[PDB]
């Protein structure tokens, strides 16, 4: 209706001989066939009913650390002959013993 | 291989075929020129040098309809033999197109059909389109089927006809052509599908996003049903249905040969993106009276046959869920002697769309064919229309001079009455 | 050694047989190109049971494909394991099957019968140790219902001593894929009762029930259904191919399960069956297998044994298990459920053990039994057929092929005799 | 999983629904386009891809109100089939909206509601909104309940209507519409709640800090009450209450369903900064005669039903102390027939605030649903108003000329009189 | 060894069950994923009592979850310990019960009963020796009361020998959550009197009071309220789960405490209970536990026993203790309280010792006793039931489900008889 009016409108859509035309928004022209299925065949449970018994059931280890046993460290420090506090730490800082 | 042949008589039949061969060319990926930029053997013949030819012959008594294809973009595909046309139409007269003019060109049509039959290794049926109200469609089709019945005998003869609308009528002498043609089909046709224009107009106005459609829109909807029907043979499927399997399941009686057609989903260009279109949803949409291609209420009768063909993304498991849910509906009545009721077929090919088309682009669609007593209501309207004008003998002299013997009119009238009595008797539980 | 010949008389059987040979090739380790690539010497022990060896190491199955239209063969030939079959072991007609029993049996049946019997003779005469025939068909179809019984009658005339064991799919109770199936099953059973030795009944809706309940398959395909059927079929012949501490061949299974010539219809069932995610929660043991085998939710046939009583039943176990628990469990299950068994047959159940379980299972079991619950299945088709009796008009479609109406009365009288036979053996 | 469905009739119903679905989208985090930037299945359905749809249908006899939603920003979320618009309204005439015009479209609406319920597996209940003064709301509501009662049988039918105000009114023929509507819902409705605009205006002015409210602010208050009621069905809580629980608890008989509602706190977004509003604080505010949205005197109205739905932040011990403290008050007299008289719902979900709104950002809030004999006060006012006009036969000719029989007026008058007699009998001690 | 099957009904049952299995997992030392990460071999002696073992070193608890709506089911699944429960153990409907006892029993109880019974039988016959059933339910009306009593009868029909020990939370008789409680409670008691063996009554108000008085919780949260009930539950079965100097199972408790078949309702209590701060200063000994156990503020049933009289009393202990100290304390309390005991029963107090105490506490105890103080609870609900039946309000919902009011009269007649039996037995 450009011969009488300046038109920029959506709701009151005029018809056209071939088809009514769009008011909402749409994805690309040809695209989107609707609501696909999904499938999971019999074979996978054949595999899992065996392999569930296998390795993937292995438990997790512990992230241990080499924390010093200070008492045994002092035993070795005394045995080596470290007397002064600074030299005591030097042996205590370097030559660890991890706790049993 | 296995082959099908398509024959068209009348303006409507050819224009419906024009839509169908568009749909098939795109579906298989065949350019209009016949070259490629599969399963061609089901409908096409590989002539060598990359060109293909359809298995169809067009015959119209006037050249206007056929000249449209001759001057159109379609011309490079069809063999010039397959574009037969006369120079004088029957002009809405059954007697004129069956005796005075039909016998002039019927031998030419039969020879070309037989020439096409030589190349069909696995010929197992024919597709013929009629316009019941037309003089050319009814008269020439009657002579063609009677001749083809004795030419080949035990071969499936499936028809796709257009019934006159309950109120919309384009021909004044339409019932005269309708009854005489119906009397001739009823003895030869294996099974004739039934559609009407008025139901197509109402469906396209409500469901599809078209306000004032044309004949192109109606033909494309019919063409999709043809493609869905023929998809079982053309492509691999979980449940393939043969043409003869349709013959055994769809018409479980002697002469009851008129089922109705339905198609789902029929949705606009934007509501599909707004909707689930689940297997249960589309199945429920089929049985609702608003979605039928024939304007007859199933609540006036009962069902005795159903055939569902699923094209696309469809698990068989949901198919069993859908049909079981349908049987729970009290609004749908099934006769006692048909406990099975249904034939299902599942094919993996998705629906086909057309550039500048009318439909959505869905991932699953279902074509439905059902034989029911609701079609008996249409016969009552046709019979009453015929009786009113024939009582005053409204158009007898036009037919009589054109080769019609007056004794044939009561014979066809009695034949229609026998059809109505047969339809009513079957609907009675025993 | 102890050979079997497998006939796929129907298009459905060609699909089921296709999946079946995938299962057998997987079990024995046959590569998709026909060359053996297994992992154990025990596979090659009795490979002669199901396969012939061609010069070059290529192994070819003893299978024949039969159909009236070429639709299904194209799918199988293009299939993953379509190469394995013999190129000359494809027999197909050039006409529509039409889903019609009379048309398939008479019109195209006589045309193809002469050729198909000649092709079968290639496998029949080329195996010295032959004891077995395996027919796969559907009862509601057009090429397995009619032509399958045609082959069954001809083969019985040819080789009376060999066992004729067939597998059949029965039309579903609620809704089945074709309108005219009750007629097709009615005509088929008359030939099957007299000719066949062993009949296995499987229902599609029961397969759907098992998949949704136990496996929790939210979208079970045809492949899943065929796999379950192939599992039961493969387990039955396991005694013929592998060592076992208590063997049970086909003749053993026939003698134990069949008390009288006409009551030989069998229900099938396989264990273990578990949800894909719940298998880790299961302590798979013999009592668990016994619970699943006798569970009323695992049979592939939709017939409740609790509504009737039990005839002789059999169980076959695959996997490394000891005997004693198997003997104790079967003894306890018999003593626990006295009312469901029959007193005039002491030791109603039979047991068997095979050494090697199927791939992917550390042990599995196969259940085959016979009971009076089959009468409900016959009642379904009989009640439908009785209203189809008023559609003896509809039978005009059958007489157009050449059938006479009195055959249908002969067949229904046979079911009536069979139904009364089951009722009187209930007492 | 578990589902609800809502219908809105009349401009009052549609405009209320507009605000409610605003509130749900912000609560559930859904853009107006239906795409996300759970408990969705209770109210929304997933249409595939990335778009959602609401379980609502909007029906009216005039296109203006429906077209506003079609023109609004939220036009994208709703499905076009859900928006049903009539041609000409009932013109505040019950007879016109029930028989002459209502029957024209009633079959169309009934098809869409039943069709939407097909996707609605775990469904118990419906939400229907009415304008008692308006002819379409009362007239179409009667017919819709009449059809839904027999089509679905034992299903929870719950309604949220606007009762006529004791003095504020906009239609002169309002009493005629209300009495005839009351005669229909008294048999076809399981349980329906009512509020009046006069008390809504008063509460929106005193406790809330709006000098001059519009219909939008009142709709937002109604939406908050609806959101609290449906909170249990969507989120976990220490005490979850289902629809069937409400029906069993609130009513002691068949015809005494009508409850009253209350919501606390209703403090404004500005004044709320000063108060912590503990469990004891909010509990006491509910029972104030001023906090009721129905202008009824609690002194004349004994209590024999109560329901405490707490949203936000609560520990169950504080409820038990608060309930016990409330029971000690002498002014709040329960009936002898109801010692326990309490249902309480403790739900973890805090309330929601709308941008550009009016309510406070309260950490915890409580909604009240109770049945009291004070509602019998409103019936007498409506009964007397009807008697004054019908004494001189004020507007008989309009309703008679629209297909309604004259004798229906005394029938509904006697039906209301029985209701008032039942209320007096039940309120009496024994 | 000696197994027990655990059943949880409705909202209240599942939340308590979730807390109970959290406590049990802590006791035995089972990781929430199912792996055993305990510290004592003594946990493994009787792990079979409450657990089945799945292959792969995973344990599945003997818990069956039952509901009519999935709301509570989803909450348990999302819970911390929801992974332990077997997926198939979850049985639920698709309908909010509405707490109509007639609806929950006839309308929806019957259809779910068939599925639940078979699921129960799955675990019932999977144990070496079943001894008793454990049921947790609330007396609301929808599923815990209606469906709970229905399952109790069916289990009584199935297993007359086994002990049907049920735990009941009576509606709190000053503030409670629905108006239809007296109807549902009266019918539930009617069914529980005849078919149940041991009924444990717990009041929410007393649970609030204990948290304030002894635990000094600022707000008793439903997690901790369920924790105390779970602790009492574990102490009851602790004698079976671990050794002790003087054992006492469920059957021992029932025989000792119950003098006559009808009077078998029990009040429960726990000790030691201490605030989070003052536990450092407490000198916990046998006299301290005795004082807490017989304290009127630690009994979690809101019916003061001092108003009535006692009939039987039982005491459990957990931890290494001197048996003489326990024997002296029980004699000490018995002679002091002689005005609160029946003259015709000497030695009214039972004792028992368990070797291993609960985690965190060096010492623990559990009190269970029977008294005539239950006359108050029945009288209160009877008066409420009398009013509502006199007005005949709220009955239309129950009538629509098919329950006729003559059933209400029978239930009150039984309740009045129970009140009378307690009254004359007080003399
Ligand atoms: N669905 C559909 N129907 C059509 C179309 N075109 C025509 N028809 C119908 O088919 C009928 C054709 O009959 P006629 O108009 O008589 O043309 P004819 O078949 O050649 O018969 P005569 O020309 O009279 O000899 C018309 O009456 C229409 O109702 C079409 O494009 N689509
Ligand atoms: N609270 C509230 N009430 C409204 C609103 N709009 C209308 N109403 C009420 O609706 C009544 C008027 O009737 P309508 O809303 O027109 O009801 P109707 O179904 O459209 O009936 P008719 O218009 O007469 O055909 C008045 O009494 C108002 O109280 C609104 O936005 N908010
Ligand atoms: N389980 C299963 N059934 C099938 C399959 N293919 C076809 N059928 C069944 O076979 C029936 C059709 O019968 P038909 O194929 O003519 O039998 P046939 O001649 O023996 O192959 C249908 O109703 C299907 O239910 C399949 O792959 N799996
Ligand atoms: N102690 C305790 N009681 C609870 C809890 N949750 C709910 N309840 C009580 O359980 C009752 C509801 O029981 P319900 O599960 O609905 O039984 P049903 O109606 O028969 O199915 C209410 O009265 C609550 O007071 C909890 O976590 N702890
Ligand atoms: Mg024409
Ligand atoms: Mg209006």
């Amino acid at each position: 209706s450009s011969a009488s009016s300046t038109v920029k409108e959506r709701s009151l859509s005029p018809p056209k001989t071939a088809r009514r035309e769009l008011s909402s928004i749409c994805p690309p022209d040809y695209d989107e066939p609707k609501t696909p299925k999904q499938e999971r065949p019999k074979a996978e449970m054949m595999t899992l009913v065996e392999r569930t018994l296998g390795a993937p059931a292995t438990s997790r280890p512990l992230n241990v650390k080499s924390n010093r046993d200070f008492i045994s460290t002092n035993k070795a420090a005394l045995d080596a002959g470290c007397v002064t506090a600074r030299d005591f730490r030097e042996f205590k800082e370097e030559n660890y013993i991890a706790k049993k | 291989m296995r082959e099908v042949i398509s024959i068209h008589v009348g303006q409507a039949g050819v224009q419906i075929g024009n839509g169908c061969w568009e749909l098939y060319c795109l579906e298989h990926g065949i350019q209009p020129d016949g070259q490629l930029p599969d399963a061609f053997n089901t409908f096409f013949s590989e002539t060598g040098a990359g060109k293909h030819v359809p298995r169809a012959v067009f015959v119209d008594l006037e050249p206007t309809v056929v000249d449209e294809v001759r001057t159109g973009t379609y011309r490079q595909l069809f063999h010039p033999e397959q574009l037969i046309s006369g120079k004088e139409d029957a002009a809405n007269n059954y007697a004129r197109g069956h005796y005075t003019v039909g016998k002039e060109i019927i031998d030419l049509t039969l020879d070309r059909i037989r020439k096409l039959a030589d190349q069909c290794t696995g010929l197992q049926g024919f597709l013929i389109f009629h316009s019941f109200g037309g003089g050319t469609g009814a008269g020439f089709g009657s002579l063609l089927l009677e001749r083809l019945s004795v030419d080949y005998g035990k071969k499936s003869k499936l028809e796709f006809t257009v019934y006159p609308s309950p109120q919309v009528s384009t021909a004044i002498v339409e019932p005269y052509n309708s009854i005489l043609a119906t009397h001739s089909m009823i003895d030869h046709s294996d099974c004739a599908f039934m559609v009407d224009n008025e139901a197509l107009y109402d469906l396209c106005r409500r469901a599809l996003d078209i306000e004032r459609p044309t004949y192109t829109n109606l033909n494309r909807l019919i063409g999709q049903v043809v493609s869905s029907l023929t998809a079982s043979l053309r492509f691999d499927g979980a449940l393939n249905v043969d043409f003869t399997e349709f013959q055994t399941n769809l018409v479980p009686y002697a002469r009851i040969h008129f089922p109705i057609c339905s198609y789902a989903p029929v949705i606009s260009a934007e509501k599909a993106y707004h909707e689930q279109l689940s297997v249960a949803e589309i199945t429920n949409s089929l049985f609702e009276p608003a979605n039928m291609m024939v304007k007859c209420d199933p609540r006036h009768g009962k069902y005795m046959a159903c055939t569902l063909l699923y094209r696309g993304d469809v698990v068989p498991k949901d198919v069993s869920a859908a049909v079981a849910t349908i049987k729970t509906k009290r609004t749908i009545q099934f006769v006692d002697w048909c406990p099975t009721g249904f034939k299902m077929g599942i094919n993996y090919q998705p629906p086909t769309v057309v550039p500048g088309g009318d439909l959505a682009k869905v991932q699953r669609a279902v074509c439905m064919l059902a034989n029911t007593t609701a079609i008996a209501e249409a016969w009552s309207r046709l019979d009453h229309k015929f009786d009113l004008m024939y009582a005053k003998r409204a158009f007898v002299h036009w037919y009589v001079g054109e080769g019609m013997e007056e004794a044939e009119f009561p014979e066809a009238r009695e034949d229609l009455a026998l059809l109505e009595k047969d339809y009513d008797e079957v609907a009675a539980e025993s | 050694v102890r050979e079997i010949v497998h006939i796929q008389a129907g298009q459905c059987g060609n699909q089921i047989g296709a999946k079946f040979w995938e299962v057998i090739s997987d079990e024995h380790g046959i590569d998709p190109t026909g060359s053996y690539h297994g992992d154990s010497d025990l596979q090659l022990e009795r490979i002669n049971v199901y396969y012939n060896e061609a010069t070059g190491g290529k192994y070819v199955p003893r299978a024949i494909l039969v159909d009236l239209e070429p639709g299904t063969m194209d799918s199988v030939r293009a299939g993953q394991f379509g190469q394995l079959f013999r190129p000359d072991n494809f027999v197909f007609g050039q006409s529509g099957a039409g889903n019609n029993w009379a048309k398939g049996y008479y019109t195209e049946g006589q045309e193809l019968c002469e050729s198909i019997l000649d092709v079968i003779r290639k496998e029949a005469e080329s195996c010295d140790c032959l004891q077995g025939f395996q027919l796969v068909h559907s009862l509601g179809g057009g090429t397995g219902a009619g032509l399958g019984t045609l082959l069954l009658n001809k083969l019985r005339e040819e080789y009376p001593d060999r066992i004729l064991s067939t597998y059949s799919i029965v039309p579903s109770p609620k809704v089945s894929d074709t309108v005219v199936e009750p007629y097709n099953c009615t005509l088929s059973v008359h030939q099957l009762v007299e000719s066949a030795d062993e009949v296995f009944c499987i229902d599609n809706e029961a397969l759907y029930d098992i998949c949704f309940r136990t496996l929790k398959l939210t979208t079970p395909t045809y492949g899943d259904l065929n796999h379950l059927v192939s599992m039961v079929m493969s387990g039955t012949t396991c005694a013929l191919r592998f060592p076992g501490q208590l063997n049970s061949d086909l003749r053993k299974l026939a003698v134990n399960l069949v008390p009288f010539p006409r009551l030989h219809f069998f229900i099938v069932g396989f264990a273990p069956l578990t949800s894909r995610g719940s298998q880790q929660y299961r302590a798979l043991t013999v009592p668990e297998l016994t619970s699943q085998l006798f569970d009323n939710k695992n049979m592939m046939a939709a017939c409740d044994p609790r509504r009737g009583v039990y005839l002789t039943a059999s169980a076959h176990f695959r996997g490394r298990m000891s005997s004693k628990e198997v003997d104790e469990q079967m003894l306890n299950i018999q003593a626990r459920n006295t009312s469901y068994f029959v007193e005039w047959i002491p030791s109603n159940v039979k047991s068997a053990i095979c050494d090697i379980p199927p791939r992917g299972l550390k042990m599995a079991a196969t259940f085959i039994g016979n009971t009076t619950a089959f009468r409900e299945l016959f009642t379904r088709v009989d009640s439908q057929f009785q209203k189809m009796y008023a559609r003896r008009a509809f039978i005009h479609w059958y007489v157009n092929e050449g059938l006479e109406t009195v055959e249908f009365d002969e067949a229904r009288s046979n079911m009536t005799d069979l139904i009364q036979e089951y009722e009187m053996y209930e007492t």
